RNA sequence: GCACGCCCCGCCGGCGGAUGCCUCGGCCCGGGCGGCGACGAAGAGCGCGGCGGAGCGCGAGACGCGGUGCGGACCCGCCCGCCCCGAGAAGCACCGAUCCUCGAACGCAGCGCGCCCCGGCGCCGCCGCCUCGGCGCCUGCC
RNA sequence: GGCGGGCCUGAGGCGGCGGGGGCGACGGGCGGAACUUAAGCAUAUCAGUACGCCCCGGAGGAGAAACCAACCGGGAUUCCCCGCUAGCGGCGAGCGACGCGGGAGGAGCCCGCCCCGAAGGCGCGCUGUGGGGCCGCGAGGGGGCCCGAGGGCCCCGCCCGAGAGGGUGCAAGCCCCGUACGGCGAGUAGCGCUGCUUGAGCGUGCAGCGCGAAGGGAGGCGCGGCCCUUCCAAGGCUAAAUACGCCCCGGGACCGAUAGCGGACCAAGUAGCGCGAGCGAACGGUGAAAAGGACGCCCUGCGGCCGCUCAAAAGACCUGAACCCGGCCGGCCGCCGGCCCGCCGGCCCCGUCUCGAAACACGGACCGAGGAG
RNA sequence: GCAGAGGCCCCGGGGGCGAAGGCGGCGCGCAGGCCCCGCCGGACCGGCCUCUGGUGCAGAUCUCGGCAGCAGUAGCCGCUACUCCGCGCCCCGGAGGACUGAGGGGGAGACGGGUUCCGCGGCGCCUGCAUCUGGCCGCGGGUGACUCGGGCCUAAGCGGCGG
């Protein structure tokens, strides 16, 4: 159980929170697991999803593995490159299917800098909790 | 003649709009404001309408100034206080 | 009416500036669904300042 | 309620460590022949009841003994019944001067309750 | 003079005990009245206390002593910094100079006056309130 | 709830029923009007709590 | 992106002042142009980075004489309202702590007389 | 008779929005807070977006501007603008300003009109100060 | 009769500062109803209420006894528990405190008077100043079947200081976010007469007026005497415990779109209505994803058709009822009973008051939701 | 019977291998009702014990929403009036025939409306028949003053004034 009672286990706050989120928010909570060979190399479990980030879909329509081209942060979904619907006639723009972040698994990330600064601050703040918090 | 007739008659503006409440309430012959009150300081508020009291209240405009200044005491306004109790 | 006075007409002014229907790239952008501004008003069937 | 109220009372309560939260209050009949022969906690010591312990009203308040000055004694029994409770809470209380001993100051424990119910 | 009530053309429709003009006799002494006047006329100022200096046949003359919450000598002055504090803001208009306390009963203690201690209306509010406690 | 609305009987003899109406006719203030109050609202001066020795 | 406000701190008030007036004289031509445009313009871009230019180049005047102003007036008695502390208005009418706590003579040294002192019981 | 009209041996279609299921909303109950204003409040009017109606949010520096610390790639349309170990999208906090007209509402009116040096120009109090009135109490002088 | 100076009373300006107005609660001060109850109605009650006006503050007000008591006494105020009686009242209907006692919480003081007199807060003042919270990590799942899609089913593990919850294509501790675990005293008292008020009763508290003390007030039946107990009014300050909306935060045996706020719908105090004060709606839900309808055909065109996207059109929207209606399709017509089933036999229109209703008594076109111990 | 709560439902109740609900049809019960089956539907649902209620409708000139017969019914009977040809519309152009008849169905203002004004396009709304028309809808525009009026003066009046 939860022993803050600071914090809300309404159905309907909590909701609100997931429907009404600031940006900074909404990005964290599309976060999808690295892969073991990332997670040997990084030590971090999950990292915010980016747009330059080869990931692989373990989900049931559209399994596959794709580089996420563009990020819809309100529809909270992502679209890879490659999985889209299927298209009425061959001679019509491919119109990209969203795809949760949740139900894909990081192959690649884009580094960055920032990105790279990230993995650091979390890396130590980890090593703190593994130091008998 | 009472109803309809009369009513062909109607071509005058009893009430114009009012300086502070901006409505249709400035008896313009009496020169004073229905509901906002105008010319007096004091706004028009009667207890017996908590509806009308309800319709133009802190809280049904911007709320500017207040907004930011609560803001402030909930952060950096209370510490400036104390510089200037301690005064000289 | 002919003979207004500029704070009678500058607010009549308002009026007929913002009767416009809702820009058909703003039901795009937002889903908006329902097109109508519905603070539209027609002369005839309308009695603003009243 | 209760736990806003208690609250209130452990903050207070540390605010002054050592100190009791409650200052000695006297022994005073139950008024009325109702309840002639029971005592109950009074506002404050009489100032005879001061003079039989030799303290005057501020030491006696800077010490935690509270002083009435409206009270009289109506009795000669009650002045030594009062008399008597002083004693017990002079040779009780331990006075913290001449520099806090910081571990001396913690080792104290403080009083929580009615002083002498 | 005694009070005259405020009912057009002399008449205060309603239930017989209510139909009474003339002969009202007011609920605050004139040196109250005074204190209030003078508290409309100066409202910057606090209001100390009143004494009388003169009386006629149509008038009487009470004389008030006004403090400038404000000026330098009375901010520092431990005795009269009380009135500089915002709570004592139109004192005459809530009764609690020695006159409107008076009127309050507030000058009288125990017997008769066990009714009328916090307020008036707050014993009423007390004695009338119906307390529905969680074990009842 | 349901008595924040303005409405006063129209009365006998308009060919409605008697209940209150507002300024349209629309029924009000009762439990059967849409928008009515209950007819004896919830309170929370319910006794919640039993006793037990 | 327009204008960085660093360049514009570092220049004096004169050329900021000038940069003012190119800026303004700028944005009727671009007004003029859009108001010239006929069928449909090209975004105007420039548009809004020289609005929020005017915006910049005022921003930083204003910094350059409001901080100017609170340095003539220092610790000068009565300096304008605009320096003043903000506070609010009770605050501003609320005692000082000192003004508070100042007790009279007798109550002063009845206090001296008997301290504070701190006691337990066992 | 037929058609109609019913009844319904089933089948299919309208018309309506019941019923279910839900639900970023209420409502009750606890806490916390108690923080507006002549340094111009609350409220109101007008205006402000590249393409802009309502709402919001702003105020001619306008759908915002600057500072500091996070944050770290997007910005609902079309754009164009970012992208890069900082270069800096969304977002977050706190602070500095800007803040038109009305309004306690303040040169006088409410949209028109002054006086006056460039500062300005409302009222009522308190405390100083400057000027000066009185066949008030006097005092010289004449 | 002028001419200056000091005092005193005023006048104009100037400077510094302060006031004003807002908040549907709580709080103080006043002005103040009536419906109602009395089975009528005047006193009474409602009600020292609504409402009008004034005024603060985060609380306010109250407050260190001219107090209660009658004791083997207590000891400022406020608040709670308690007795709810003592009393009041066309002694009718009704109304109504308090002391005890048990708790919460506790804290005391000042001015005038008098003494000194300018030592003061010194342009004043001797008509008296001064002293006596933010930040932050965060565990552990696979294989098969099947499905539009597991979050399902079957096998078998793992993490639990975390199996609160939210999301994700179906019901997820291990897919994601989180969660548990952290870090930095005089025109007065009184009295006389009057009026309001209280449970206060030959007077509870006030108030007008007339009169006006010096030792004085109180002790729940007036008046005169004598005691006894017990206090010191006509000046002021004061924390705590207590009350409470807006707004923020959490929670609920609450409501679930005719319900719950009037208002869940990107614009509700809006659209609309009223000369105005004011009044005041309706409107939730496509899908997992807009993939929001491929292509061919016939259209003058409108649009039809074929089918397409989809798990499904779910096609402007979930489910799709009843009333009502149209096509086809039987049948001849209401209820009850018998029988193969269209014949025979029975059969007034319910609810309602009422001695008595099929009544030419009343309400009811129909159907759905809401609707009263 | 309903809606919730605390339990139980022998490897942890039933469920996309189909929940609630809707529609038909059996069975069971004296009945309130219950069960099952097919179909539609597309995510939830209970049996039993204990508990709680804003807990069951035919009526209230009941509320609100829909909606029938009537019924292709009553009506679309003020202002004398239209016709021929031309894309031919009630539109427009030409020809006729008329009407309002200078207290006008004329030309203009005050007030009230507030864009209705103008040009262009359009018929989805509206134009109670139609429309190719329009005061309707979309788009773009439009009101220029030393001499006209406001502003100024005073009127009835109203406000201000040490108080």
């Amino acid at each position: 159980m939860k022993l803050n009672s600071a914090v809300t286990a309404s159905r309907r706050k909590c909701r609100k929170a997931y429907f009404t989120a600031n940006a900074e928010t909404r990005a964290k909570m599309m976060s999808s697991r690295l892969s073991k060979e990332l997670r040997a190399e990084h030590k971090i479990k999950t990292m915010p999803i980016r747009r330059g980030d080869i990931v692989e879909i373990f989900t049931g329509g559209h399994k596959g593995t794709g580089k996420v081209v563009e990020v819809r942060r309100r529809d909270y979904k992502i679209c890879v490159e490659g999985i889209n619907q299927k298209a009425r006639n061959p001679e019509a723009k491919p119109v990209p299917y969203p795809i949760h972040p949740s139900n894909c698994i990081i192959k690649e990330l884009y580094m960055n800098g920032s990105r790279y600064r990230a993995i650091k601050r979390r890396q130590e703040r980890n090593a703190e909790r593994l130091a008998r918090i | 003649s009472k109803g309809t007739a009369s009513f062909g008659k109607r071509h005058t503006r009893i009430h114009g709009s009012c300086r502070r409440c901006g409505k249709h309430s400035f008896h313009l012959q009496k020169h004073e404001c229905a509901s906002c009150g105008y010319p007096s300081a004091k706004m028009r508020r009667y207890n017996w309408s908590y509806k009308s009291l309800r319709r133009r209240t802190q809280g049904t405009g911007s709320m500017s100034h207040m907004r930011k200044v609560y803001r402030a005491y909930n952060s950096g306004t209370l510490k400036a206080n104390a510089r200037k109790y301690l005064a000289k | 009416t002919a003979n207004k006075t500029l704070s009678r007409k500058l607010r009549l002014a308002k009026k007929t500036k913002t009767n416009k229907n809702i820009p058909r790239w703003v039901i795009a952008k937002d889903h908006l669904k329902k097109t109508w501004n519905y603070k539209r008003h027609h002369w005839r069937r309308s009695h603003l300042k009243l | 309620r209760k736990i806003r109220r208690r609250q209130t009372r452990l903050q207070k309560a540390k605010a002054i460590f050592p100190c009791p939260l409650q200052k000695l209050r006297p022994s005073v009949t139950r008024c009325s022949q109702k309840f002639n022969l029971t005592q109950r906690i009074g506002r404050g010591f009489t100032l005879r009841e001061l003079q039989g312990v030799g303290l005057s009203a501020g030491k006696a308040r800077q010490i935690g003994i509270a002083v009435d000055p409206r009270r009289k004694n109506k009795s000669e029994e009650s002045v030594a019944r009062n008399v008597a409770r002083l004693k017990e809470y002079l040779s009780k209380v331990t006075i913290f001067s001449k520099q806090a001993k910081p571990e001396e100051i913690q080792q104290a424990i403080q009083h929580q309750g009615v002083v002498m119910p | 003079g005694g009070r005259k009530r405020q009912c057009v053309h002399g008449i205060s429709y309603g239930k017989p005990r209510n139909i009474g003009i003339v002969g009202l006799k007011p609920s605050r002494s004139l040196r109250a009245l005074a204190e209030q006047k003078v508290g409309r006329r100066l409202p910057s100022l606090r209001v100390l206390n009143s004494y009388w200096v003169a009386q006629d046949g149509s008038y009487k003359w009470y004389e008030v002593i006004l403090i400038d919450p404000f000026h330098p000598w009375i901010r520092n002055d431990p005795k009269i910094n009380w009135i500089c504090n915002p709570v004592m803001k139109r004192r005459e208009c809530r009764g609690l100079t020695s006159a409107g306390r008076k009127a309050r009963g507030l000058h009288n203690k125990g017997i008769g006056a066990m009714k009328l201690r916090p307020s008036k209306r707050a014993a009423w509010k007390r004695n009338h309130t119906r307390s529905l406690r969680r074990y009842r | 709830a349901g008595v924040q609305c303005t409405a006063h009987s129209w009365g006998p003899g308009r060919a409605v029923a008697r209940l209150p109406r507002k300024h349209g006719g629309i029924g009000a203030y009762a439990n059967f009007a849409r928008g009515g109050h209950m007819a004896h609202p919830t309170t929370v001066i319910r006794r919640w709590c039993r006793k037990v020795n | 992106p327009g204008l960085k406000a660093k360049d514009l701190v570092g220049l004096s008030q004169e050329d900021l002042q000038r940069k003012l007036a190119d800026l303004k004289r700028e944005l009727l031509s671009l007004r003029t142009m859009k108001a010239t445009a006929g069928p449909v313009p090209e975004r105007i871009a420039r548009f809004r980075v020289c609005k929020k230019d005017v915006a910049r180049v005022l921003t930083v005047i204003n910094q350059k004489a409001r901080d100017e102003a609170r340095a003539a007036f220092e610790g000068a008695e009565h300096i304008p309202k605009t320096f003043r502390p903000r506070l609010t208005h009770a605050m501003r009418c609320q005692l000082t702590e000192k003004q508070k706590r100042l007790l009279p003579s007798k109550l002063m040294k009845r206090k001296l007389q008997f301290p504070k002192l701190k006691y337990a019981v066992k």
